[PDB]
């Protein structure tokens, strides 16, 4: 049936059967023993699901190609599968992804049997983009084809913006681009803005559903995409407000533990490049691969492991969870218990960026916790120290924690705040003197004045 | 052929084995250097297949000149096995 | 005879001879001050280093690789 | 060190180092600096020997500064008068490490002067102890019969700050 006018023209993959294969994947096998381009058909279709076919010898991978030559409009593409494998032992499964033609990388790499499930994986930029699952029976060699009950069974297979396809689904749309902040709508007929402090997202174009409302002590960005935080954050007591300022950790810094040997001789160690807040809302920490020019991931704090040198750069903070002096916040707490107790006492500032890539390890994906304290006598704009029992910070598994100790973290106190030691009139004298008492910045000091009694 | 392995900074058990029709790398953290010493009496070059599956481990063929006088880094291969060739002088040069 | 170099630079005075037999070198070397180093190596056909530290006489033992 | 000067001999050693790593492993040219005792005081001027005050900074405390005063008993050629050390002292508050020593701006190499090598310390104990008067005085006097006494503080160590007491007027 032909897509409305209404809403936009949205051409998308879905091979949910398999009578006829689809132009744009090739099969292709490359035996396991010589490692070279046999030719063969690798995988055979069942009408419903494909399968890993046998080969000369079951070592042979089973390659199974789909190539896109662009995208049509940083998730610009998130495919997904549905992987099923039926396999006994040595159970690979080599999803690999060639950005812009470059040499095939695997993202993703299950080993053993699994059951079926669904993975999604994230297109960075436009690019000519191949998808090639390689499946090997057996890791070991033996003589003959005596294993071919392991088939990998893949009969679900949905690409986002495509182009050159067909329209599978079309998305809906208002159809001209809505401005930053406007959540397109068809139903309402003209472009409607969100309200204050909200951020939409585009994956769900139809309706304010997507366009989801900032966090605590959070603004929003003018583009709507990701909140911002202001650095000052206000909290009401019963004594007074707290204004815990962070202005000065807007800047980057660089903090890396000590190096750590392998069970080799070789040793490393992790350095993360941590923006707390500011520009804007821009997350420009990325982490480069440096080392292969003899990629790059946007986020408020980066992930990256350096040697004696760039590799394995991974985002940490994508998603703004929260601000606030509580541990919990959206259901993510910081590891405390580690972070020694603070001399001023103050309650403890935390912060919170959860990152979007969600691997096998982390199943509900990377969340980062950033503990902030205050110290008097930490006359430096800032000292990062990181936390002694976990000297990678990776021991969590998936939260990865840093303590960060400057004098401008303790908040701006306000006018009762200073002690008072006023003289009273005894012999025709008095004297009005005021000092502080954890109080950061505010008014200066008030001088003292001279008046008869 | 001296497959000389040395830890870079125990590895000693994993160096440039002999596979099969084709040698194969380590693929632990450690330097497996292959090294072979030929002296070409005549001005000559080297051609040698090899595959490059991925990026994690590096892959270096530099060969030394007369004097032990020293573009190492092989780029990626892809689908094929590849081919690769570099001149060579008369001198006792010894390939790694 | 010939002169080192009186500047602090990385001057190397370099022979590559092919021992068809094992031998030796006899050379006499004159060190006037310490304020310059000496160092005299021999390094086999695969290069590989084979007593670095050095008017007198000195000799060390050669093996029949292509010995530089 | 009851006199020793086991930093050649001298409380102050002179060696130039050249990177380690860089030669492929350094310690060359060393003479002693500090061999005979000249004075120490707070004066620029000891027995004919000063210090180039103009290269060191002023200090943010302000109180009068410190020099201590050793002179190397070997003359050469180029030092006609001999190798005389001088030592700049300074105290300053916001030093809150033990003891911070900061090399000569100006001179970087502090051989400027062919015969005065010359560095500058910066401590918290390098402040005078301060004597009891010194403390700030903020004693509340007897109205509606309420009275406080507290005492607080360039000071350095010394007697603990004492405690208020309360008494009736
Ligand atoms: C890529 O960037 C530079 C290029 O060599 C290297 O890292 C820097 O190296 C310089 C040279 O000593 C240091 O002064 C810097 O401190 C290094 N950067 C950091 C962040 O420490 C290295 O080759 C690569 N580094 C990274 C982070 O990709
Ligand atoms: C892929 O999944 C998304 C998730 O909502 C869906 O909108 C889209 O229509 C799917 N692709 C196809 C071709 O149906
Ligand atoms: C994506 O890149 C391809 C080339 O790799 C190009 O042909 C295509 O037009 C691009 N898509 C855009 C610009 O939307
Ligand atoms: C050290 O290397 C030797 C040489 O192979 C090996 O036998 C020994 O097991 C190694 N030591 C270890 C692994 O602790």
């Amino acid at each position: 049936t032909h897509c409305p006018a209404g809403t936009e023209p949205a051409v998308g993959f879905e091979y949910k059967w398999w009578n006829t294969l689809p132009s744009n994947m090739e099969t292709t096998v490359l035996s396991g023993i010589n490692f070279e381009y046999k030719g063969l058909t690798g995988w055979e279709v069942a009408g419903d699901h494909i399968y890993t076919a046998v080969g000369a010898s079951d070592n042979d991978f089973m390659i199974l190609t789909l190539v896109v030559p662009g995208f049509r409009p940083k998730e610009v593409a998130r495919i997904t599968f549905v992987f099923e494998t039926i396999c006994s032992v040595n159970c690979e499964l080599y999803f690999m992804v060639g950005m812009n033609s470059r040499t095939n990388t695997p993202v993703e790499t299950w080993k053993g049997t699994k059951g079926k499930q669904s993975y999604t994986y994230t297109i960075e930029e436009n690019a000519t983009v191949s998808f090639t699952w390689a499946f090997q029976r057996t890791t070991l060699h033996e003589t003959g084809r005596k294993y071919t009950n392991d088939v990998a069974k893949i009969y679900s297979i949905n690409v986002t913006n495509v182009m050159g396809g067909v329209a599978s689904y079309c998305r809906p749309c208002a159809c001209t681009s809505c401005p930053a902040g406007h959540y397109i709508n068809r139903d309402s007929g003209t472009c409607h803005l969100c309200p204050s402090n909200t951020i939409l997202k585009a994956h769900q174009p139809y309706g304010a559903q997507a366009c989801v409302p900032c966090g605590p002590g959070t603004k929003n960005n003018k583009i709507h995409s990701l909140c911002y935080n202001d650095c000052t954050f206000s909290r009401n007591t019963p004594s007074r407000i707290f204004n815990y300022n962070f202005s000065a950790l807007a800047g980057t810094v660089s903090l890396a533990g000590v190096p750590s040997f392998t069970s080799k001789g070789l040793k490393y160690f992790h350095h993360f490049t941590l923006s707390l807040c500011g520009n804007q809302g821009k997350k420009m920490a990325v982490c480069t691969d440096n080392v292969t020019d003899l990629k790059s991931v946007t986020a408020y704090v980066c992930q990256v492991v350096i040697i004696p040198v760039s590799s394995q750069p991974v985002s940490l903070a994508d998603r703004l969870v929260g601000v606030s002096t509580d541990m919990t916040l959206e259901g993510i707490v910081s590891p405390v218990e580690l972070f020694h107790p603070e001399t001023s006492g103050i309650p403890d500032i935390v912060f919170f960026f959860r990152s979007n890539d969600v691997t096998q390890s982390c199943s509900s994906g990377r969340s980062t916790t950033i503990r902030l304290r205050c110290n008097p006598m930490k006359a430096a704009p800032g000292t990062l120290r990181l936390p002694s029992m976990c000297s990678d910070g990776t021991c969590d598994g998936c939260n990865f924690h840093f303590l960060w100790e400057s004098v401008a973290a303790c908040p701006l106190c306000s006018a009762s705040d200073y002690h008072t030691f006023v003289s009273s009139c005894v012999a025709g004298i008095q004297k009005t003197t005021y000092m502080w008492r954890l109080c950061s910045g505010g008014i200066s000091l008030p001088e003292q004045r001279v008046t008869i009694c | 052929f001296a497959s000389l392995s040395a830890n870079l900074e125990n590895c000693t058990s994993s160096k440039w084995v002999p596979r099969g029709d084709y040698i194969a790398s380590n693929t632990d953290e450690c330097t497996a250097t292959l090294m072979y010493a030929v002296n070409l009496k005549q001005s000559g070059t080297v051609n040698f297949e090899y595959y490059y599956p991925d990026s994690s481990i590096i892959f270096e063929f530099f060969v030394q000149n007369d004097q032990c006088q020293p573009s190492r880094w092989m780029k990626t291969t892809e689908k094929g096995w590849e081919f690769h060739s570099v001149e060579l002088n008369r001198g006792n040069n010894v390939l790694y | 005879y010939i002169a080192s170099n009186t500047d602090e630079c990385t001057a190397t005075l370099m022979y590559a001879v092919n021992l068809k037999q094992s031998g030796t070198v006899n050379f006499e070397y004159y060190y006037p001050d310490s304020s310059i180093i000496f160092e005299f190596f021999v390094q086999n056909d695969q290069c590989q280093p084979s007593s670095r530290w050095m008017w007198e006489f000195h000799s060390v033992e050669l093996n029949r690789g292509n010995n530089v | 060190n009851q006199g020793k000067k086991m930093a050649v001999t001298a409380y102050v050693c002179q060696v130039v180092i050249i990177p380690s790593e860089v030669m492929g492993y350094v310690s060359s040219q060393p003479v002693s600096l500090a061999d005979r005792l000249v004075g120490v005081s707070t004066d620029m001027t000891l027995e004919g020997i000063v210090s180039p005050v103009e290269l060191f900074h002023p200090e943010t405390s302000g109180i009068p500064d410190i020099v201590f005063f050793f002179r190397s008993n070997d003359v050469t050629q180029s030092c006609s008068s001999g190798r005389s050390t001088t030592i700049r002292l300074r105290c300053n508050p916001m030093k809150a490490a033990p003891g911070t020593l900061r090399l000569p701006s100006m001179c970087s190499d502090g051989t400027c002067d062919g015969c005065n090598f010359h560095f500058l310390w910066e401590s918290v104990a390098a402040c005078p102890l301060c004597s009891a008067s010194d403390y700030h005085t903020f004693v509340s006097s007897c109205v509606a019969g309420i009275q406080k006494t507290t005492y607080m503080w360039l000071c350095s160590g010394g007697i603990s700050l004492p405690e208020q007491r309360v008494t009736i007027c």
